[PDB]
RNA sequence: GCUUGAGUCUCGUAGAGGGGGGUAGAAUUCCAGGUGUAGCGGUGAAAUGCGUAGAGAUCUGGAGGAAUACCGGUGGCGAAGGCGGCCCCCUGGACGAAGACUGACGCUCAGGUGCGAAAGCGUGGGGAGCAAACAGGAUUAGAUACCCUGGUAGUCCACGCCGUAAACGAUGUCGACUUGGAGGUUGUGCCCUUGAGGCGUGGCUUCCGGAGCUAACGCGUUAAGUCGACCGCCUGGGGAGUA
């Protein structure tokens, strides 16, 4: 239940990353859709945001090495 | 992938009409633009194998509204082909 | 990942180990990937998981004892 | 010895093996013992007890060096970090930070085939 | 004519010298019939994992509407540039202006 | 409400918590307003006013 | 000649569909350098082997070859087979709101053509993990089997050949008709989409059941139900799906 994928109109980028620090976990994971109940299509399509967060480093593979 | 700049325009040629799509000139030609554009897709990189019954869909039913053509008007048959240039 | 908390502990304490990942990765990696296995366990495991919540509203109805 | 006293305890606990290893803040191992090393060779190399001694084995002469706070990373979920952990953590040390480094990929190269 | 959300990092090395490129590469699309959407300048951001050498990377942004013959000269530069050592490109059809 | 959680609890922080309570011209006025003097928190700074 | 059949066009949608190339992170084997131990692997138990010519382990760096985590959903694409990171070039199939048309232009099919996982072979590269042939220690009355330490064809990529399967919800393909629900996945029209709703309309798929069928289990709008069209096949098993 959450005014993001379904109230927030058109694709969320990954650029406003003080919202994508409540998606993945303190170190690089990625929440299930079954924890931040969200519809599994933008799920991915979040997927898809935090796939090119770890591909610009906004959001990394994992917290440290 | 039959442009939508160049349909409107086949259609636009050959069809008397902005939108009278549903006749034999139109349908063949259009199909026969998808072809003569996808010169491109079957002659480079060659294995697209389920490219090719999409291929196969669309070359066939073009044979098929022709199929028709002969057995209406034989006038505007040969002269469809005549024009844009399909049989051959 | 990482458990830190300066020293009101007196203990390993490894909660947040257990709470990121820690044995994930362990899970996939020590015997032989098997091809096949994926899809088995992917359907057959969730299929069983939908079987509780049906659970739940076919055991309400009679029950009278 | 070295003038240090962050250390770094890196545990690789696999099956039989559990080994703890002092190392310098870098990975210069000052010191480690095996609990196959300190006897108990079989299905004893497989149990915790075994490997609080290794815990014991590894806490020695360490001090000698300075250590006190230091850092514990396990590389080896193993059946022990806990009658290891808190070992070290009775052997009258401050581990400042706990911590489980398991090194991440994206599921790569191909293990061998066991167990069955 | 494409929509291109050209995201880029240089390095904190050129953080000085790369705004004097920003004047180039948007000219560049200005002598190839474009417009940007966003020209943006936030700074030397730190990044999230370090990347080869070194952390915290100069960030600056473009989004801009640039023919994608264009945009592929243009990532070719971005890679052939000492600066920016990661630098990539989104879809056509949608544009933004925030990025906030 | 039950609907609404989980949106302030992962989403920001004042995005909804906050309502509107404002005050208005008693019945019986009208006129315009003239001066108006206004004040802000001592010590931590309230928003651009 | 006309349309409720097939199909095309206008405007859009999601993805392990495919082909060619490239890229990212990290890792097993091996090599070298700093430290250091006398043990390591493994099994029900044991052991060949390795090691003090300093292995296993730990940190950093590097060349090859191959594989895609959490997100993952009896979910998706397709004739079938089969197939999961991403991007770039190109393209197809499935489906839908509201309309304009050709006017049955449709379905299937022996010989035939094409697709055909995996594997074997001819050729140019190839070798980390594993593994036919083979060697060794043993449970044992024996081991050319289960285990373990090595290792060649192969596994990968491209061009051809054999044209083979549990190539199986075991149920051929196409159209029409016959009470529903919990679901999953992907669009749209209408109403205050004020909000993650309500009422209809298609594809795929699972389970519980009605009419019906069957030896029975059970299938059941994706039917093993009711009809029509087209195709292959059977007449007890073995011999043999073999010469």
């Amino acid at each position: 239940f959450c005014r993001f994928t379904a109230e927030g109109v058109q694709e969320i980028d990954y650029k406003d990353i003080a919202t994508l620090k409540n998606y993945i976990t303190e170190s690089g994971k990625i929440v299930p859709s079954r924890i931040t109940g969200t519809r599994a299509k933008y799920q991915r399509q979040l997927a898809r945001a935090i796939k090119r967060a770890r591909y610009l480093s906004l959001l990394p593979y994992t917290d440290r090495h | 992938s039959l442009s939508t700049e160049a349909t409107a325009k086949i259609v636009s040629e050959f069809g008397r009409d902005a939108n009278d799509t549903g006749s034999t000139e139109v349908q063949v030609a259009l199909l026969t633009a998808q072809i003569n554009h996808l010169q491109g897709h079957f002659a480079e990189h060659k294995k697209d194998h389920h490219s090719r019954r999409g291929l196969l869909r669309m070359v066939s039913q073009r044979r098929k509204l022709l199929d028709y053509l002969k057995r209406k008007d034989v006038a505007r048959y040969t002269q469809l082909i005549e024009r844009l240039g399909l049989r051959r | 990942i990482k458990v830190r908390e300066n020293e009101p502990f007196d203990v390993a304490l490894r909660r947040f180990k257990r709470s990121c990942e820690k044995a994930g990765v362990l899970a996939e990696v020590r015997r032989r990937e098997f091809y096949e296995k994926p899809t088995t366990e992917r359907k057959r495991a969730k299929a069983s998981a939908v079987k509780r919540h049906a659970k739940k509203l076919a055991r309400e109805n009679a029950r009278r004892t | 010895r070295k003038q240090v006293s962050d250390g770094v305890a890196h545990i690789h606990a696999s099956f039989n093996n559990t080994i703890v290893t002092i190392t310098d803040r870098q990975g210069n191992a000052l010191g480690w013992a095996t609990a196959g090393g300190s006897g108990f060779r079989g299905s004893r190399k497989s149990t915790p007890f075994a490997a609080q001694v290794a815990a014991e084995r590894c806490a020695d002469a360490v001090k000698e060096y300075g250590i006190k706070n230091l850092e514990v990373m396990v590389k080896g979920p193993g059946p022990g970090r806990e009658s290891t952990i808190r070992a070290l953590n009775a052997a009258g040390f401050r581990i400042t930070n706990i911590t489980d480094v398991t090194p991440i990929p994206h599921n790569g190269c191909r293990p061998p085939k066991k167990r069955r | 004519m494409r929509h291109y959300e050209i995201v880029f990092m240089v390095h904190p090395d050129q953080s000085e010298q790369v705004p004097g490129m920003i004047e180039r590469y948007t000219a560049a699309i200005t002598g190839a019939e474009g417009k940007i959407h966003r020209l943006e300048d936030w700074g030397r951001r730190q990044l999230a994992y370090p990347i080869n050498k070194l952390h915290k990377a100069h960030y600056v942004l473009m989004n801009v509407e640039a023919p994608q013959e264009v945009i592929d000269e243009l990532e070719t530069t971005f890679r052939f540039n000492d600066a920016v050592i990661r630098s990539m490109v989104m879809r056509t059809k949608h544009a933004v202006t925030e990025a906030s | 409400t039950p609907e609404e959680k989980l949106l302030r609890a992962i989403f920001g922080e004042k995005a909804s918590d906050v309502k509107d309570s404002s005050l208005r011209v008693p019945n019986g006025v009208s006129g315009t307003v003239i001066d108006v003097q206004v004040f802000t928190r001592d010590g931590v700074e309230k928003d651009k006013r």
